[PDB]
């Protein structure tokens, strides 16, 4: 079900949405920038207000038995986002839910490895008969990491909670990883470790107890 | 006996439907068989027969019906009425 | 199938010329019904 | 200048009355036409309904009876009221000025046209959870700065429900360098999050380093100082 | 819809059957009834319609059909083309 469109930078992408046309329509188009709100980019079938430049071409409402298309020209990194369309067919009734999304993804982005920063359990937390260490995985393209933990040499399975790679607004993904221990077993060991695995590279971060 | 509905449309309630989409058992090239097939008719070319909404072609009780050959034309072309001789 | 919008059959005439030509028939009609006469136009009474 | 800001409770029990409001700026309610859009997790947005003075206030048929839009002339804010709330209603809600128009394909007198509105300016968002689970404010134990040149610092929020929470450093003064991470749900139902800043070797102090958090559903404002 | 077979014969496989024995529901003198009756047709006068081997008269999709009166003759008899007067 989730549809994707991919092109090289500086090219012209083309994106379609919604049911096939019956009568003359007006079609509204939007852009959901991951995190941010949906932004109106085209109001008439090909009319653009201020803040949005050309060319975000579109299908004119004058055609029938046709699909509704949105043509991005001269793409850039910023153009990467989800898109939606609103249909108003002279023949079909008022569409009360924006047509299914079609997420754009330009090519050859910055191949970039993460910025892991492993913090230890803070003194306040340890005092509360609870203990967690956290490694924070930042700025990595693409967002497909797999993180293991190790009680020194031996791996760790239990307690490990992990997020899902999420694209922050800047061309970057972000993810975290946790584990629940007791203060007395955190101090007992020599060094716990957070081993992230990128596309190829595996970076290690390892904190020892005071 | 046609079985008709309204045409695909989103018009205001006041505006009545004048294009009825009618499906019906029609005859085949072979006496053996039949065929359900649909056509579109104007409201004036049909009458409600009687919770199905079924209709009939309006001529069915008044007269018979014969389809004009499309290979003919209705254009009015100028005629001259010429007299015989000695007229 | 109906390709495109579902619209309504119609005819257009110039309101200007209809005004003009309906004025001509009235000028002629008063030759039969009197110079000081009202001659208005109404739609069909009823039938087929 | 014109801008919008939505607000809400953040959490609702099953079969209750959802209520939302949207701050306005620059232009006022009478002047424009107002609309709401809700967007569930990982799904396309659903147009809720529209509202304006003079009774031009028709709604989504799928929502039907339980929705009631309204207004507030004097206070100048858009309003919303939804009854019989369920799991389906869990979404990030939006308020927006809708702008109408006319699309014509035939004769206008024959009424061969339609009215089409689009929504030009949105707000930030309104995260609205709905679960029988009770709210819980955050616990905070800040991450001490350790693992010249450059250094790194953090602020951990341990356990809460439901999302979201804002984290401003020094009440919003400290802004550059913040790479605050998104939350993570535990098996208990609780979320957890963490904020971090980058700070160079010039960090002796004593400096005013605090990560002021705000958990509105449980009116919790725990702001802890952090130093080596 | 005819239901046809081959004619009673013992020919070599190479030699195709050109006489198809076809049985079919034909009409009766009365509208009420019907009658399954058989006739023989040449392979050229039928087409396979489609584990029954059923056929149809080839005209059924191209044109209608009218049986020549046996009380008529096809013999070519000599015609003379005579002119009018003053021709
Ligand atoms: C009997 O008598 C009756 C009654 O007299 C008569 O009924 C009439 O029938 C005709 C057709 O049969 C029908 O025409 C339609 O009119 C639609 C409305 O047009 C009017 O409004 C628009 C927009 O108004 C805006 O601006 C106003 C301020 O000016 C404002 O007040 C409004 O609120 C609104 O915001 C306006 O643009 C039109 O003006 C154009 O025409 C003037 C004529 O004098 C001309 O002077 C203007 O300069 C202006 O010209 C522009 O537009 C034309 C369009 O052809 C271009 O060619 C020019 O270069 C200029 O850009 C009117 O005031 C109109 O929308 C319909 O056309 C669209 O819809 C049909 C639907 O199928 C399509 O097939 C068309 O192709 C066209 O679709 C384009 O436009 C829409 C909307 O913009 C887009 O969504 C489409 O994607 C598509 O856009 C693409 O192409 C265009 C160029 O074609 C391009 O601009 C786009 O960027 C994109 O590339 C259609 O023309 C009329 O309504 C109806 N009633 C009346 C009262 O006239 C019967 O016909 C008679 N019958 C007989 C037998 O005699
Ligand atoms: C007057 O009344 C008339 C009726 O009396 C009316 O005529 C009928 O109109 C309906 C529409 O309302 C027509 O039905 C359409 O048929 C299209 C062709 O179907 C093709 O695919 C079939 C198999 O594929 C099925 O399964 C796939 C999954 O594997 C799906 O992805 C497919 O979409 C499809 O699912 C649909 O069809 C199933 C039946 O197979 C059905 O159970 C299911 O629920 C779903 O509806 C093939 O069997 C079929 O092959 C037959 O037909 C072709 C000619 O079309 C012949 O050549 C073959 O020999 C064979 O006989 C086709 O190959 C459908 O595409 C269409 O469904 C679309 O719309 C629905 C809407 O919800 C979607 O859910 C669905 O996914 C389809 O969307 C896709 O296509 C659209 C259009 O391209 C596109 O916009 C969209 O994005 C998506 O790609 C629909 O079922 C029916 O054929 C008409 N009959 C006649 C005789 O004309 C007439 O319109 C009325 N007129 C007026 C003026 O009112
Ligand atoms: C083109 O030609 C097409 C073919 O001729 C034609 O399509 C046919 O259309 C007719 C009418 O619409 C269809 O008849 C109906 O079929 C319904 C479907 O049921 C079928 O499938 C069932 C399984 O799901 C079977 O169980 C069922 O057969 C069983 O029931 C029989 C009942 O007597 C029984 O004798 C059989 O042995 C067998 O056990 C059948 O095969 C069927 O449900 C329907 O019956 C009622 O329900 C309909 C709605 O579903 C109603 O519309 C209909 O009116 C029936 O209600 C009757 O009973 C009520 C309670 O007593 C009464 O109040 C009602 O007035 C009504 O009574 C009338 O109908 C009785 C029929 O049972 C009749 O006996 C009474 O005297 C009285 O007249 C009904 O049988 C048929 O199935 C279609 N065939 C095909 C192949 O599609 C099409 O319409 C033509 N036109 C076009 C445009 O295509
Ligand atoms: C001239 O006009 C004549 C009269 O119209 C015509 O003669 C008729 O020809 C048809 C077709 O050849 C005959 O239909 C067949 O009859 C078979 C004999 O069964 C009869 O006797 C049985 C007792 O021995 C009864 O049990 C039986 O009735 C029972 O079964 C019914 C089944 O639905 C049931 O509803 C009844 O209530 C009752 O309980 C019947 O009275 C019969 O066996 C046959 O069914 C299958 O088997 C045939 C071979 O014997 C197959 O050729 C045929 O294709 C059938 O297989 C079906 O099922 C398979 C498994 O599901 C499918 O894979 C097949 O594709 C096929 O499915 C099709 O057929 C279904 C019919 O059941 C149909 O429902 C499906 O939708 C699908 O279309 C079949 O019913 C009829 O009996 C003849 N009548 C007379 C009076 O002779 C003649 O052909 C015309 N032309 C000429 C030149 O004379
Ligand atoms: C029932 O139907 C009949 C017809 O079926 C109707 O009658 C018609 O009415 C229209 C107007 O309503 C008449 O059109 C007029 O044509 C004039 C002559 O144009 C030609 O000459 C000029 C040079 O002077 C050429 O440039 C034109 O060609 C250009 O335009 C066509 C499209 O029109 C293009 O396809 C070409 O490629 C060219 O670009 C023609 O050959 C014309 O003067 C007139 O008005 C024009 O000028 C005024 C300014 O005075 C403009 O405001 C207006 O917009 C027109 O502008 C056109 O022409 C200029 C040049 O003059 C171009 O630069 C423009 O781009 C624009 O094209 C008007 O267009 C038509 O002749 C007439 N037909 C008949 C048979 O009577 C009835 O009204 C109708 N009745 C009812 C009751 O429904
Ligand atoms: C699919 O079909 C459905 C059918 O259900 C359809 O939905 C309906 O849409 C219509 C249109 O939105 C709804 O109808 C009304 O809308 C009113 C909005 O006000 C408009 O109309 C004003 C008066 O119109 C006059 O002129 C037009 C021609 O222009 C003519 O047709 C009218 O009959 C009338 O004579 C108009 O003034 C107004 O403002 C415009 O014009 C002024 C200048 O005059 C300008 O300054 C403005 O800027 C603007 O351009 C505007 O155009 C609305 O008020 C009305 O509600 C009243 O009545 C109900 C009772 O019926 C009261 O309960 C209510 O409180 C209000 O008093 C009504 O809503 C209709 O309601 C929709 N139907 C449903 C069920 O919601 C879809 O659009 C169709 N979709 C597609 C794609 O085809
Ligand atoms: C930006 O938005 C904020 C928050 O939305 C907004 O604050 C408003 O503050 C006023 C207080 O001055 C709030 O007023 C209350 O609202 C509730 C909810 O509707 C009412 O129930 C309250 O009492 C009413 O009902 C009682 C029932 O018995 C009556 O007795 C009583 O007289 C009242 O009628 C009370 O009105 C208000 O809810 C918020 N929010 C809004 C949307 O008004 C702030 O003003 C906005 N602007 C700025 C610049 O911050
Ligand atoms: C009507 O009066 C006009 C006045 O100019 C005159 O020319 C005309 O002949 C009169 N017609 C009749 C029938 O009286």
């Amino acid at each position: 079900a989730p549809t994707f469109v991919s092109v090289a930078p500086g090219q012209t992408a083309r994106i379609t949405c919604g049911e096939e046309s019956l009568g003359s329509r007006s079609v509204i188009w939007y852009q959901q920038r991951p995190g941010q709100a949906p932004s109106l980019i085209i109001y008439n079938n090909n009319d653009r207000p201020s803040g949005i430049p050309d060319r975000f071409s579109g299908s004119p409402g004058s055609t029938f038995g046709t699909t509704a298309t949105l043509t991005i020209t001269s793409v850039e990194a910023g153009d990467e986002a989800d898109y939606y369309c609103h249909i108003w067919d002279s023949r079909r009734p008022t569409n009360w839910v924006f047509g299914e999304g079609t997420t754009l993804i330009v090519l050859s982005q910055p191949k970039a490895a993460p910025s892991v920063t492993l913090f230890p359990p803070s003194s306040e937390e340890l005092q509360a008969n609870k203990a967690t260490l956290v490694c924070l995985i930042s700025d990595f393209y693409p967002g497909a990491v797999t993180v293991a933990w190790k009680a020194d040499s031996s791996p760790v399975k239990a307690g490990v909670e992990t997020t899902t790679p999420s694209k922050q607004s800047n061309n970057k993904y972000a993810a975290s990883s946790y584990l629940s221990l007791t203060p007395e077993q955190w101090k007992s060991h020599k060094s716990y470790s957070c081993q992230v695995t990128h596309e190829g590279s595996t970076v290690e971060k390892t904190v020892a107890p005071t | 006996t046609l079985q008709c509905t309204n045409v695909t449309n989103n018009i205001t309630d006041d505006m009545r439907g004048e294009l009825k989409n009618c499906s019906f058992n029609m005859t085949t090239e072979l006496r053996d068989k039949k065929q359900k097939v649909y056509s579109l008719f104007y409201r004036l070319d049909v009458v409600q027969i009687n919770s199905n909404k079924e209709y009939r072609l309006i001529n069915c009780n008044t007269s018979a019906i014969t389809q004009a050959c499309p290979k003919v034309s209705f254009e009015p072309i100028p005629i001259h009425y010429c007299a015989p001789a000695g007229f | 199938d109906i390709i495109g919008d579902i619209r309504q059959a119609h005819c257009n005439v110039s309101k200007a010329t209809w005004n003009e030509t309906l004025g001509k028939v009235v000028k002629q009609l008063r030759k039969h019904f009197g110079n000081n006469t009202i001659i208005r136009f109404a739609n069909s009474s009823g039938g087929d | 200048q014109v801008h919008l800001q939505e607000s809400g409770p953040g959490l609702v029990k099953p079969s209750e009355t959802l209520s939302l409001t949207c701050n306005v700026s620059g232009t006022l309610v009478r002047d424009n036409y107002w609309s709401w859009i809700r967007q569930p997790l990982g799904k396309q947005p659903e147009w809720i309904g529209y509202v304006h003075d003079s009774g031009d206030t028709n709604y989504n048929p799928s929502l039907k009876s339980r929705v009631h839009l309204s207004l507030d002339k004097s206070k100048n804010l858009v309003s919303l009221r939804l009854t019989g709330v369920t799991a389906a209603d869990s979404a990030i809600y939006y308020c927006a000025t809708t702008k109408h128009g006319r699309r014509i394909y035939g004769v206008v007198a024959f009424k061969e046209w339609f009215t089409y509105f689009y929504m030009d300016v949105w707000g930030k968002g309104t995260s609205v959870t709905v679960s029988s689970a009770s709210t819980k404010g955050p616990s905070v134990f800040p991450l001490a700065p350790s693992s010249g040149g450059t250094a790194a610092l953090g602020c951990l929020v341990k356990d809460y429900f439901p999302e979201p929470v804002t984290v401003s450093w020094n009440s919003g003064a400290l802004t550059s360098g913040v790479h605050t991470f998104p939350a993570v749900l535990q098996s208990s139902g609780l979320y957890s999050l963490s904020s971090v800043v980058t700070v160079p070797s010039s960090s002796l102090g004593t400096q005013t380093y605090i990560c002021n958090v705000n958990h509105k559903p449980s009116n919790t404002k725990v702001d802890k100082r952090v130093e080596p």
